[PDB]
Formats: C-alpha cells, sequence, structure tokens
C-alpha cells in the first residue's frame, strides 16, 4: 500500500471547495480516509487543518476515527 | 332506562393507559375510574373519563376505597376544561363485576342517579365489542321472587368524533382495511360472522348446560326469549322459499355471468391488441 | 476469497458501513471490506527478487485512470 | 453539546388523541396543554400523556399557565400513579398551519428555562382534515449559537429524513429561531386492536343480507350502465383501425355484489334451519 | 468499547465478552449503543446461549432506541 501509493487530490481539492459548510465535511472526512486506507497517507489531513478543525462534537470523532 | 351508551375511543384509550400505569407496579384486579360524557334524548355518550384512586381487599369482599374528594376535584378540574362533560357512570377493567360493584354503583349513583358503569376488558382482545354497559335497577321481580340489586345489562357502541376519527385513522395507517370492501374482504366478513354465530351459540350452550345440571338456576323468564330465539328459525326447505330462492340466485347469477362473459371479451381484445403490438414492435425493429 | 471463500471481516464491515443511516461514525467500518488487488513475487522466507513478467493485455493497456 | 437531528418525539396514541379532541374542542379559540412525559434520554421525548388546562383570555400565553391546577393536576395524577415530569407543551393552531408566533417563542424560552429539553407541540385542528394529521414539534434556537458559526444542531445520523417543511413555516421563520423535531408516534399492539374495534363490523353484519328488493334494482341500473357502455366500447373498437374501464369497473361491481349476496344466502340458508 | 469489539473480533474471549456486557448494562444510551456492536464483533459468529440470551433479554428490556 504505501509504495503503490497513488491518490488524485485534485478531485478532493475541488470537492472541498464545492461544499457549502454544511454537515458534508464528516463525508469528506471520510472519503479522503477511503482513499488512503492503509496508505497511511494524511497528506490533506496535514495540508488542510483549519477546515479539520472547523468540524466538532461527534465530527471530532469522525475525524479521528477517519486519521485511524 | 337508557337506551344506548356510545363509547368514544378516547375513553378507551384512556382506559388502557390506566390499566397499563397501574399494573405495571401495581399487580392487581380492576382499576376503577370515572367516565364523563353527554347525555341525550336517551342515549349516552361517553366522551372522557379519568382515574379515581382505588384499593380492594380480595376478603370479605367489601374492604375497598375509591376516594370522594378525588373524583370530585377531578370533575371540577375537567369541567374548568370543559363543562358540557357530566358524570354519567363509571369503569373498571376486571373481566367479571365483583360482589364490591354494588357499593361503587351507589357512590356513583350519589353524583348521578343514572349512573352506569362500563365494563372495559383492556387485557382480552376478542371477537368485539370490549365495552359492556350496565345499569342497576330496583324492582319487586314481577313474578315473586326475592328482590336484589341486580346490574341490568344496556347496549354499548363504539362511536367517534371527528377529531377522534382522523387520529385514529391516522393512527393505525398500516391495518386499515379499505371501506371500498371487494371480494376478499366480504368474504372474510362473512367468515367473521360465522364465527361469532358459533361463539355466541357456544356461550348459549354453555350456559343452557350450566342452567340444566343446576350449577345455574333457571331463570323461568328471557330463557323463554332464548326460545324465541328457536322458534324464529326461517324452516327452510318449503317450496314457496325454494321456488323463490332459485329465482333470485338464477336472477343474480345472469348478471355474474354476463359480467364474467363481458371480462372474458375485454381480455381478449386486450390480448389480441397486445399480440398486435409487440409484432409491430418486432417488424418495426428491422 | 481468491480461493471462493467468503471474507468475514468484508461482509461483516459492509454490514455496519451500510448501518451508517442511524450512525455515521460507523462508515469508517467499511475499511473491513478493502482487500489488496496485489500479487507478491516472495520466493525464500525474506527475498523478494526482481523477477520480471508481463501481462496479456489484447488492445490496450488499463488500470490507473486520469490523472 | 448540541441536540441532534436524530431526536424524535413519541407520541402516545392517547396523547395525540386528547391533543386533538382539545383542539377541535377549542375551536376557533387557541387552546394549550401541558405534555407529561419522560425525556428517557438525549435523542428521544416521550410524551406519554397530555392534559388540558382551563382556557384563559390572555389565549397561549405564559399568563395563561396557572400554576395552582397545574400543580394539583401534577400531584394527583401522580397519587393516582402518573408521576411524570413537564417535557413540553401543546397549543392550537387553527388555520395557521404548524408553526411558532412570538407568544409562542416567550412560552418556549420560559418552559426552556426550568426544562431545558422542552417542545413546543403545535396542531391545526380544522386542518387535520381526515386522513391527514398536521402536527409538528419545535424547539428554539437561540442567536447567539446559530450567529456564531455553528449549526443549530448536529445531523450525526440521516434520520433528516424529514420531507421539505410547509412553506408556511418559512414565512413564519421555522429555521431562524425554532428548529423542527421530526415525529413519531408510539403505538402499543393494545391500544392498536381496541382502536381498531372502532369501525370493527358486528359479526350480525356479515350474515346479513342486502334487501333484495334494493339488490335487483341495482343490478338493473349497472345492468343498463354496462349496456351503454357495451355500445360505446364496440363504437371505440370498430373505430379504431373510455368504455374499457368504466366497463372492467362495473364488471367488478356487479360481480362483487351479486357473488357476495348469492354466498350470503347460502350460508344464511345452511346455517339457520 | 467501539474499537475494543472491531479489534478483538471474534476472539470469544470470555473477559472482553464481561467487560462489555457490563457497558451495555450500565444504559448510557451513546455507550450501550457502542457496546451492542461490540459484543456482537467479539461473539461474531460464535453462537453462544449465553451471548444471544443475555442480547436479547437487554433488547426487550430497555429503553433508548439508539441502544436497540
Ligand atoms: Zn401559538
Amino acid at each position: 500500500l504505501i509504495r503503490n501509493n497513488n491518490t488524485d487530490l485534485m478531485i478532493l481539492k475541488n470537492t472541498k471547495d464545492a461544499v457549502r459548510n454544511s454537515v458534508c465535511h464528516t463525508a469528506t472526512v471520510i472519503a479522503n480516509s477511503f482513499m488512503h486506507c492503509g496508505t497511511t497517507s494524511d497528506q490533506f489531513l496535514r495540508d488542510n487543518l483549519e477546515w479539520l478543525a472547523r468540524a466538532t462534537n461527534w465530527a471530532k470523532f469522525t475525524a479521528t476515527a477517519s486519521l485511524g | 332506562a337508557v337506551q344506548k351508551v356510545v363509547v368514544h375511543p378516547l375513553v378507551l384509550l384512556s382506559v388502557v393507559d390506566h390499566f397499563n400505569r397501574i399494573g405495571k407496579v401495581g399487580n392487581q384486579k380492576r382499576v376503577v375510574g370515572v367516565l364523563l360524557g353527554s347525555w341525550q334524548k336517551k342515549v349516552l355518550d361517553v366522551s372522557n373519563s379519568f382515574a379515581v384512586p382505588f384499593d380492594e381487599d380480595d376478603k370479605d369482599d367489601s374492604v375497598w376505597f375509591l376516594d370522594h374528594d378525588y373524583l370530585e376535584n377531578m370533575y371540577g378540574m375537567f369541567k374548568k376544561v370543559n363543562a358540557r362533560e357530566r358524570i354519567v357512570g363509571w369503569y373498571h377493567t376486571g373481566p367479571k363485576l365483583h360482589k364490591n360493584d354494588i357499593a361503587i354503583n351507589e357512590l356513583m349513583k350519589r353524583y348521578c342517579p343514572n349512573s352506569v358503569l362500563v365494563i372495559i376488558d383492556v387485557k382480552p382482545k376478542d371477537l368485539g365489542l370490549p365495552t359492556e354497559a350496565y345499569i342497576s335497577v330496583e324492582e319487586v321481580h314481577d313474578d315473586g321472587t326475592p328482590t336484589s340489586k341486580t346490574f341490568e345489562h344496556v347496549t354499548s357502541e363504539i362511536g367517534a368524533e371527528e377529531a377522534e376519527e382522523v387520529g385514529v385513522e391516522h393512527l393505525l395507517r398500516d391495518i386499515k382495511d379499505t371501506t371500498v370492501g371487494t371480494l376478499s374482504q366480504r368474504i372474510t366478513n362473512q367468515v367473521h360472522g360465522l364465527k361469532g354465530l358459533n361463539s355466541k351459540l357456544l356461550d348459549i350452550r354453555s350456559y343452557l348446560e350450566k342452567v340444566a345440571t343446576g350449577k345455574l338456576p333457571i331463570n323461568h323468564q328471557i330463557i323463554y326469549q332464548l326460545q324465541d330465539v328457536f322458534n324464529l328459525l326461517p324452516d327452510v326447505s318449503l317450496q314457496e322459499f325454494v321456488k323463490a330462492f332459485y329465482l333470485k340466485t338464477n336472477d343474480q347469477m345472469v348478471v355474474v355471468y354476463l359480467a364474467s362473459l363481458i371480462r372474458s371479451v375485454v381480455a381478449l381484445h386486450n390480448l389480441i391488441n397486445n399480440k398486435i403490438a409487440n409484432r409491430d414492435a418486432e417488424k418495426k425493429e428491422g | 476469497s481468491r480461493t471462493g471463500h467468503t471474507h468475514m471481516p468484508s461482509v461483516v464491515g459492509v454490514l455496519v458501513f451500510t448501518q451508517f443511516w442511524f450512525w455515521f461514525p460507523l462508515s469508517h467500518f467499511l475499511s473491513l471490506a478493502y482487500t489488496p488487488t496485489c500479487v507478491i513475487g516472495l520466493n525464500k522466507d525474506l527475498k523478494m527478487p526482481k523477477v520480471q513478467y508481463k501481462s496479456n493485455c489484447k488492445p490496450s493497456t488499463f488500470a490507473y485512470p486520469a490523472p | 453539546p448540541a441536540v441532534d437531528t436524530a431526536e424524535q418525539v413519541y407520541i402516545s396514541s392517547l396523547a395525540l388523541l386528547k391533543m386533538l379532541k382539545h383542539g377541535r374542542a377549542g375551536v376557533p379559540m387557541e387552546v394549550m396543554g401541558l405534555m407529561l412525559g419522560e425525556f428517557v434520554d438525549d435523542y428521544t421525548v416521550r410524551v406519554i400523556d397530555v392534559f388540558a388546562m382551563p382556557q384563559s383570555g390572555t389565549g397561549v400565553s405564559v399568563e395563561a399557565v396557572d400554576p395552582v391546577f397545574q400543580a394539583k393536576m401534577l400531584d394527583m395524577l401522580k397519587q393516582t400513579g402518573r408521576p411524570e415530569m413537564v417535557v413540553g407543551w401543546y397549543h392550537s393552531h387553527p388555520g395557521f398551519g404548524c408553526w411558532l408566533s412570538g407568544v409562542d417563542i416567550n412560552t418556549q424560552q420560559s418552559f426552556e428555562a426550568l426544562s431545558e429539553r422542552a417542545v413546543a407541540v403545535v396542531v391545526d385542528p380544522i386542518q387535520s382534515v381526515k386522513g391527514k394529521v398536521v402536527i409538528d414539534a419545535f424547539r428554539l434556537i437561540n442567536a447567539n449559537m446559530m450567529v456564531l458559526g455553528h449549526e443549530p444542531r448536529q445531523t450525526t445520523s440521516n434520520l433528516g429524513h424529514l420531507n421539505k417543511p410547509s412553506i408556511q413555516a418559512l414565512i413564519h421563520g421555522l429555521n431562524r429561531h425554532y428548529y423542527s423535531i421530526t415525529i413519531n408516534y408510539r403505538k402499543n399492539e393494545l391500544e392498536q386492536k381496541m382502536l381498531l374495534n372502532l369501525h370493527k363490523k358486528s359479526w350480525m353484519e356479515g350474515l346479513t343480507l342486502q334487501d333484495y328488493s334494493e339488490h335487483c334494482k341495482h343490478n338493473e341500473s349497472v345492468v343498463k350502465e354496462m349496456l351503454e357502455l357495451a355500445k360505446n366500447y364496440n363504437k371505440a373498437v370498430e373505430e379504431e383501425d373510455d368504455p374499457k374501464r368504466h366497463l372492467e369497473e362495473h364488471v367488478d361491481v356487479l360481480m362483487t355484489s351479486n357473488i357476495v349476496q348469492c354466498l350470503a344466502a347460502m350460508l344464511d340458508t345452511v346455517v339457520f334451519k | 468499547s467501539l474499537g475494543l469489539g472491531l479489534a478483538a473480533m471474534g476472539t470469544a474471549r470470555q473477559d472482553v465478552y464481561d467487560l462489555l456486557k457490563t457497558n451495555l448494562y450500565q444504559d448510557d444510551a451513546v455507550t450501550g449503543e457502542a457496546a451492542g456492536l461490540a459484543l456482537g464483533l467479539v461473539m461474531l459468529g460464535s453462537k453462544n446461549a449465553q451471548a444471544i440470551e443475555d442480547m436479547v433479554g437487554y433488547a426487550q428490556e430497555t429503553q433508548h432506541e439508539k441502544i436497540l
């Protein structure tokens, strides 16, 4: 998974500018997780962190679950 | 006397809730409440009801307590909310009346001279009519018998107010049968009628067996009203009745045949049209 | 599975993922449904030799789509 | 934390019937009453029971929440064996739609003062036409949270299935001040059957026979309509290269009526001899 | 509880089962909601008569539809 890791962050970029700050952030939080499952690649999570902190309550639970 | 007692769905729902509330912790027999409603020419309309804290003892069948002031100020509150509701009786969930109920009915009569007690068997769900309305009567029994209190029965039925009607219909919304009926539900209605008639005849036969064996005393009256049942049999196989029955059966059968022919011709036309359409599509594909 | 067996983690995870109508955090459970699409060239106990093998793609190449 | 859209109010059948009956009774004037029950958990509001309160000239408002009546009824119902706590208040808006006005807003914050998770229930009695119960549940969102870049309620699940709300609430500022709570009526099996006992036909109705002199007239009428329909069907089919549906409906009516009458006749002939 | 149930999937360990059963008996809505999944995961395909018995005994005894 690590050596053959290749995720198109362009689609995540053009999605993260389309979210209107609805709850869909949580879905994005897991979507990249699916794109990064077992790849240990939180590059998007590190690069985009203010929006990562833009979500709280159970969204924080979801974000930590995605990171794990 | 009272000709009828029409019970709204609200009171039966309320007594269900009261019995569930009490028996959830206080495993006990009948729970007693008071039934309010509006009178008419002679027919009572039970509309709202409330629960009065009651206790009883199985010993001596007279150690009981139904609160007086509680009834009085529940009625005060209800009349303040709605003054059209008058005390018109009381209810208990016990399937059978107890030896105690005479005292409670007299206590209710103290609040309403024509007080009628409605037994609502919340626990059983069966053929129908979960409400039985009973009125206390007092007479010399005409034909020279020792006098007692006795609870004369008055017929009851379940009616509904428009708001209660829409409420209950929306409350079911998953098992309500079509009001148009259609063949399946008419046949099930006929089966239900047969089952109810069988159940009633079985109950009457059990009562007659009890009377004959001596376990119950011969009423000597009303029993001959059951004899009047026995005389009212139509006596089918009479020649005139048989001829008329066959005539009307054929009159209905010809209409049934005409409708069946109409349906068969319609189905044949539909099949011809469908075959033409599919052949048209097949030939137009090329 | 590869040998036609049923993969219990996959079915379990997809079930609890479909059970996301009532709980969003269960969505990550879908991770148990993924299986890597890999073949590993391990010959000895610890050796990964650079063995060269090709495919039989008839008309053209495929796989990794778009940038 | 913030409440969830998955939160729903469990209304008992008795409670709903009581509220609808009171709303109809008080029409055109607006009524109100407490909603006994228990919150049980964060995501549920169990409305076990509701009791009406005397109507006051001020209408649905805080001055019409007379504590003497409420306290006496509460303690005395608990004496009967009903020790619930107030979870909210229902009130009637005849011909207005399910929404909260400013006075309702004041009453709702007064209710939230003592019970944070109180629910304001709005019922339209006249609009509660047969087969349609217009009922809604609301709870206020203070301007502080929603202004400060915070969603009024987190959608932790997909229970936000609640359809697009009636536009009347939108004009009356539904989401601006009071988030609506999705509804879920709780019905037991005992109360379901004993509500079914309302329209249930008696056993004597199944074995009864329709008036024979009326059945013949009905057959004559419907068969004559079928004759006109057959003329129309012949004309339509011939001029082809809605008589059919009407003919099929008439046939269904005739067949069901005659078959049911015949079978009832046979059952009556065998049973009563 | 969710993590312990997921990680101990099908291990059939008595200690983890007992701890998750205590968590379910705590009756804390969300805590029980996760404890149900955890107890199912640890008992995954086990057919323990005790497990199913206790699970159903709590199932028709408790409120908090989320725990259901
Ligand atoms: Zn209002």
